[PDB]
RNA sequence: GCGCGACCCCAGGUCAGGCGGGACUACCGCUGAGUUUAAGCAUAUAAAUAAGCGGAGGAGAAGAAACUUACAAGGAUUCCCCUAGUAACGGCGAGCGAACCGGGAGCAGCCCAGCUUGAGAAUCGGGCGGCUGUGCCGUCCGAAUUGUAGUCUGGAGAGGCGUCCUCAGCGACGGACCGGGCCCAAGUCCCCUGGAAAGGGGCGCCUGGGAGGGUGAGAGCCCCGUCCGGCCCGGACCCUGUCGCCCCACGAGGCGCCGUCAACGAGUCGGGUUGUUUGGGAAUGCAGCCCAAAUCGGGCGGUAGACUCCGUCCAAGGCUAAAUACAGGCGAGAGACCGAUAGCGAACAAGUACCGCGAGGGAAAGAUGAAAAGGACUUUGAAAAGAGAGUCAAAGAGUGCUUGAAAUUGCCGGGAGGGAAGCGGAUGGGGGCCGGCGAUGCGCCCCGGC
RNA sequence: UUGAAACACGGACCAAGGAGUCUGACAUGCGUGCGAGUCGACGGGUUCUGAAACCUGGGAUGCGCAAGGAAGCUGACGAGCGGGAGGCCCUCACGGGCCGCACCGCUGGCCGACCCUGAUCUUCUGUGAAGGGUUCGAGUUGGAGCACGCCUGUCGGGACCC
RNA sequence: UCGUUCGUCUGACUUGGGUAUAGGGGCGAAAGACUAAUCGAACCAUCUAGUAGCUGGUUCCCUCCGAAGUUUCCCUCAGGA
RNA sequence: UAGGAGGGCGCGGCGGCCGAUGCAAAACCCGGGGCGCGAGCCCGGGCGGAGCGGCCGUCGGUGCAGAUCUUGGUGGUAGUAGCAAAUAUUCAAAUGAGAACUUUGAAGGCCGAAGAGGAGAAAGGUUCCAUGUGAACGGCACUUGCACAUGGGUAAGCCGAUCCUAAGGGAAGGGGUAACCCCGGCAGAUAGCGCGAUCACGCGCAUCCCCGAAAGGGAAUCGGGUUAAGAUUUCCCGAGCC
RNA sequence: CUAUCCAGCGAAACCACAGCCAAGGGAACGGGCUUGGCGGAAUCAGCGGGGAAAGAAGACCCUGUUGAGCUUGACUCUAGU
RNA sequence: CGACUCUCGGCAACGGAUAUCUCGGCUCUCGCAUCGAUGAAGAACGUAGCGAAAUGCGAUACCUGGUGUGAAUUGCAGAAUCCCGUGAACCAUCGAGUCUUUGAACGCAAGUUGCGCCCGAGGCCAUCCGGCCGAGGGCACGCCUGCCUGGGCGUCACGC
């Protein structure tokens, strides 16, 4: 149960916050989980998903399909992954939509900012357990 | 409770006026003007669409009702007694079937516990964990309108833990457990001791708290309670056993 | 053939400045009804209200007794409770209606004018220059003697004397309060169903975290969050907490005595009369006009009057937090509230479309799907479309598309009818439907085994 | 409406909405608590889901505990009778006797307004032994009340709706 | 409004545009005429959900009890005590 | 009957208890079976696709057939009343899916110029012109259009406005006013000073500011050409004028 | 020229349920009730007897302790003079 | 047998009730104190590769700048150097900027983009070492402090 009398526990406000969040806020909301191998290696559970990351679907009808992130299409709360597609009636091919909370990031697109971000998150999870 | 009421001005933001008689329509006030579907439509009536309600609710309803200070204390006394009767604690729905004794008093070593995991062992060593099981298992979404009025989940009641010493930590070991409530000994609440208005809340007393009860409520003697102007209520019937009275030698 | 100085007025696109308008919740001033009630109606009531005209702030207004009381008296203002539906007022009708005492919240008191620089305007503004720069310094003009400063404000005070007792500032680090950014527990393990597992069963784990939300169906462990707190950045602050240097005075203040002085607000008070207002009643406040003061004097003591005594305060100038109010603004948090004819008029390009010359009036209108995967292609047709097909768990969920009632309508099957039909009781014929619609078991017995 | 099948009015049909409520004062009844008391209702303290709960004050706040007078004022000196539920004593028991609650009836005492009365005492205008009354009181000779809750009723409010 | 028929047509004539008068006010060769289809007092918003002893309506079942149109007073006679 | 009371039924929340549901919740549908005197209730079948129910206490914007009730939807009337003023059309051909209604030609008629012709002021605002067009709309129809869609189009020293004053309006100082506002001749160092001068001074100051007319007053233009749509005089050619 | 018939287009008023009469009774003039007369599908064009036909909460009259315009020797006031 | 009318059932229409929702409303509580001549509120017109409305903005016009974050925006198209970095973004936030015409609205007006005056950087010639077109910018009213210019026998002094 909440203690901070500045955070709202109302269904109406919490939904408004979610569905009217700006782009800089959807990056955190559309966050994915590290794989078992990476969670073991970086000591972080989950990260905000990036353009060139590699994922594996773990819940959809496409469960067990791996691929590369090709678009983090924040305006629809979705990511398209390479070759995760279906064909339209006319025969054209379209990329199907995946929510970041139903994939695991099997490989990281690491940068200077990502390395620092992994550090800060790793410094944290240890700072409570120890 | 918080008050609720309609807007004071609602249904009364039109310049509508009755056409009168002679036009083959009822005499309800109507919206004048023209150029829109609103023109000529009824207004201000509780039968009209867009009108104000009959007897609009006001915030100066009587939300809060007063009870005598003494009647509050009498009812708390009755609720406490019923917590000590196994048949009534059973009948009110608590699984009390492996508990050793009623009243259920546990040592003061419980006081210093810290974790929800620590609290779970204590309930297991009593016969208390089964009742806490039922509370957690019974959690579901509230049927009806309340699930969208910020009251989405409901559950059953578990046991109530009463501690005596102020400033303890079992407040924080038990709070994550659905159904389980913690109370301090001096300031007990009737809403916990008889929730739903039904007698028989399952109470786990700490030894620190069970010994303060005689301090708090006193006896059948004047000025013995910590409370002022209070004496425990006496019954209308000293022994309620109709078996013993009806089948005594004196009456037969 | 003057030039003076001051007085009162000019005009300046002179140097520098400040004014007006906007918003309505709450606040200050003015002005000001009637509906209504009195079972009629005129005083009364509605109401010192609505409308009208203005003025402010974050609060505003009030405020430090020309007060109450009649007591062993109390002691600024405001607000709550009580006083109290009371005293009073009232075609004494309908009705109306405070205050003192008492109990709480919060408490805080100040500053002018006047006799009192005269060896000396010691005061203040502006230009210019400089610097440590919300100010200080120099200098030159000017204001002001028809009075700037200092003293002093009735509780006093000026004087006089007197052992005595009291006084200067800037550093340094912070604590609090204020805003912001980040970081932080545990399963997505095995089987089944399903389009989808967030469902069921198995086995586990977190919990100072089972508030809430998202994610393809009731998710603590999938994601954001929540608990405990950690960190980094930036403020305003003028409140206090400690270390450093500087040491407060012959000026002022306190305190002890003295009795010589002892100044205290004028067309104002106060009285008459008129109108309004009030619970205020031989007149509660206010305002017009007339009369018009006093200094052993003035204002009060809720019945007008004269005298004796008694209690009480000192108007006619000014400032002053806190406790209080808050349908507006901005920023939050909640709810036994409403659920698209409800809730604001407006959940939506709603004060919109549209109407009116105008002042103004003022709607209707939410929901495909988990995902557009929104129906390629063939065939008939001028086309719209149809028939096949394709997508989908599903399209019979097909772009006003979740469900999809009634009124009313078409088709198919059945039934009946000589100027209504429907209806209540009877039953007969047809239908249509009902297997808990309706039983086959129990007692003696003889084996042949359990 | 005395009287409706009416040549009385309203009603073409269907869906949805649609009218004795909230509040303040009082009253009777009922329930709860305490009881000559009873209310903690403005505050304060405390309270980690709670605007909740819990504690505190009151030696005088409200109502009650005393009334009659316009007022100045004065302020209940202690009740008998008839009938009575019920209990007890007697009788073989029918019948008798004793005590008798509530309630009904009857007659009184006392307080007060008004009238009447007057020993003694006293601060000379007060007191009041005795003795009163076809008078009047929402009096006393029964302490029963206070708080909360609900229905009903009267009234004020938009006040059942138009 | 239309058809036919009518009145007047150098005049106190017809007419456009500009301008003046605004609600117990205007303007009137006077009809209470006209003042934006509104006139014996326009229109708009508000006071205002104005008041009505008067008309209309007033939403589920069963069971039990069950009336009055008469008295007195009232500017009382369709009302109330 | 009016009226009063009791006991129930039903709707939506809240505190409690007990439960159903993707092996199909709610809602709705039925010539399905039953229970209850009744309010109502239980089950079956179907449709639907994610929520719901019973019991105790408690609470309320809690039960409709009416109100010339409110809003929405729907009938019968009824393929009915009706589409009838302004004299009138006809033949061939083209086009086109389709022609009484479009286009060309021919014929027959009408307005008869105080016009059914050619141009403007007000008012409108793109209706103008070209190209194309599924629906709607053009009260039959349409290939069509004043509709819909996409584009294009308004050229000035000389036409106007602009300048001047009319009736009249606004207005500074001043007068009134609680203030919003109301008063312009009331006469004030009235606003503005004007003119000659500059290389500075002089003179004079009288009835005085602004607004108000695309019909009053008024600097100046004519002819000939040109576009799908602009011009008679805005563009081009020539010739002038202020 | 309509009406009429055809192609195309296509309303509204009104509507408890309806729609053949005679007498009786009845809220004293019935489509429905009582008793009789009768009574046979489905359609077209007209007509104005009836539906006490539609239109409009009678404007006449009365009532109301509802108004308003106007008047005056009504009551109470008031600008002006 | 049929037509018509009425009726029962099944299916199909018509219509939008019901159920289930909800970035909306309503109510209560809390914190704070911030418009304008330095031109506000309000009005108008513009502004995007493809936009009418709403939202945003102002000729620097769905934005410029700084800072934080750290790789998108998205209906289509395009530059993409913008990817271990001065670095994407219909991102957040705010200090630097811009801010058309109006409006208390201010040079006079207004059914007018109408009608004046003043200054003036910049350029041209010489009718001067002045004059011509200027980019930009002023000119409202009342008031206060100072100043400059001036008026009147109002009161004086001193003269002539
Ligand atoms: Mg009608
Ligand atoms: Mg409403
Ligand atoms: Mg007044
Ligand atoms: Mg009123
Ligand atoms: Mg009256
Ligand atoms: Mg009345
Ligand atoms: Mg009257
Ligand atoms: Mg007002
Ligand atoms: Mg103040
Ligand atoms: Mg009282
Ligand atoms: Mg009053
Ligand atoms: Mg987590
Ligand atoms: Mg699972
Ligand atoms: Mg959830
Ligand atoms: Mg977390
Ligand atoms: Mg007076
Ligand atoms: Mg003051
Ligand atoms: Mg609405
Ligand atoms: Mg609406
Ligand atoms: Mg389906
Ligand atoms: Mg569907
Ligand atoms: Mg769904
Ligand atoms: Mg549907
Ligand atoms: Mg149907
Ligand atoms: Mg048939
Ligand atoms: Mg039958
Ligand atoms: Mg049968
Ligand atoms: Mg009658
Ligand atoms: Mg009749
Ligand atoms: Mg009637
Ligand atoms: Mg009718
Ligand atoms: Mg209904
Ligand atoms: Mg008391
Ligand atoms: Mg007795
Ligand atoms: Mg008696
Ligand atoms: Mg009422
Ligand atoms: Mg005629
Ligand atoms: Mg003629
Ligand atoms: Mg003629
Ligand atoms: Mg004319
Ligand atoms: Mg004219
Ligand atoms: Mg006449
Ligand atoms: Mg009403
Ligand atoms: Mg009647
Ligand atoms: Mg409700
Ligand atoms: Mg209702
Ligand atoms: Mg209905
Ligand atoms: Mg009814
Ligand atoms: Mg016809
Ligand atoms: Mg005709
Ligand atoms: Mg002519
Ligand atoms: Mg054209
Ligand atoms: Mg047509
Ligand atoms: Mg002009
Ligand atoms: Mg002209
Ligand atoms: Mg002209
Ligand atoms: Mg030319
Ligand atoms: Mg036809
Ligand atoms: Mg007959
Ligand atoms: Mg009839
Ligand atoms: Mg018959
Ligand atoms: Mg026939
Ligand atoms: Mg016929
Ligand atoms: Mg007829
Ligand atoms: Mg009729
Ligand atoms: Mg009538
Ligand atoms: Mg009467
Ligand atoms: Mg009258
Ligand atoms: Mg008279």
């Amino acid at each position: 149960m909440k203690r901070n009398p500045r955070v709202t526990s109302s269904r109406r406000k919490c939904r408004k916050a979610h569905f009217t969040a700006p782009s800089s806020v959807r990056r955190v909301l559309m966050s994915a989980a590290l794989s078992s191998e990476l969670r073991h290696k970086y000591n972080v559970r989950s990260i905000p998903i990036r353009k060139d990351d590699e994922v594996q679907v773990v819940r959809g009808t496409y469960k067990g399909r791996e691929g590369k992130v090709v678009q983090v299409y924040r305006r629809r709360w979705v990511i398209h992954v390479e070759r995760i597609t279906r064909e339209k009636v006319n025969g054209s091919t379209v990329n199907v939509g995946i929510h970041p909370s139903k994939v695991i990031v099997t490989k990281l697109k690491l940068d200077k900012d990502r390395k620092a971000l992994l550090d800060r998150k790793a410094r944290g999870r240890a700072a409570d357990k120890a | 409770r918080q008050p609720y009421a309609v807007s004071r001005k609602a249904g009364h933001q039109t310049s509508a006026e009755s056409w009168g008689t002679g036009r083959a329509v009822s005499r309800i006030p109507r919206v004048g003007g023209g150029g829109t579907h609103r023109a000529g439509q009824g207004a201000f009536g509780n039968m009209c669409r867009g009108g104000r309600m009959f007897a609009p609710t006001r915030i100066w309803r009587k939300w809060h009702r007063r009870v005598n200070v003494r009647l509050r204390r009498v009812a708390v006394a009755s609720a406490l007694a019923a917590t000590a009767v196994p048949a009534i604690v059973t009948a009110r729905g608590h699984r009390i079937e492996s508990v050793p004794e009623f009243p259920l008093v546990v040592s003061d070593s419980a006081e210093g516990i810290e974790k929800t995991a620590q609290a779970i062992k204590v309930l297991k060593q009593l016969g208390a964990y089964a009742d806490a099981e039922k509370a957690k298992d019974s959690v579901g979404i509230r049927p009806g309108k309340g699930k969208m009025r910020n009251r989405r989940y409901i559950n059953r009641k578990g046991p109530l833990i009463v501690y005596g010493t102020e400033g303890s930590k079992i407040v924080k070991a038990f709070r994550n457990l659905p159904g389980v409530d913690v109370a301090n000994v001096e300031r007990l609440n009737l809403l916990d001791l008889a929730p739903g208005g039904h007698l028989g809340r399952f109470v786990i007393w700490t030894e620190s708290a069970f010994k303060k009860l005689d301090e708090v409520y006193g006896s059948f003697e004047a000025s013995s309670s910590k409370k002022k102007g209070f004496v425990l209520p006496r019954p209308k019937m000293t022994n309620a056993d109709l078996g013993r009275l009806i089948n005594s030698d004196e009456v037969q």
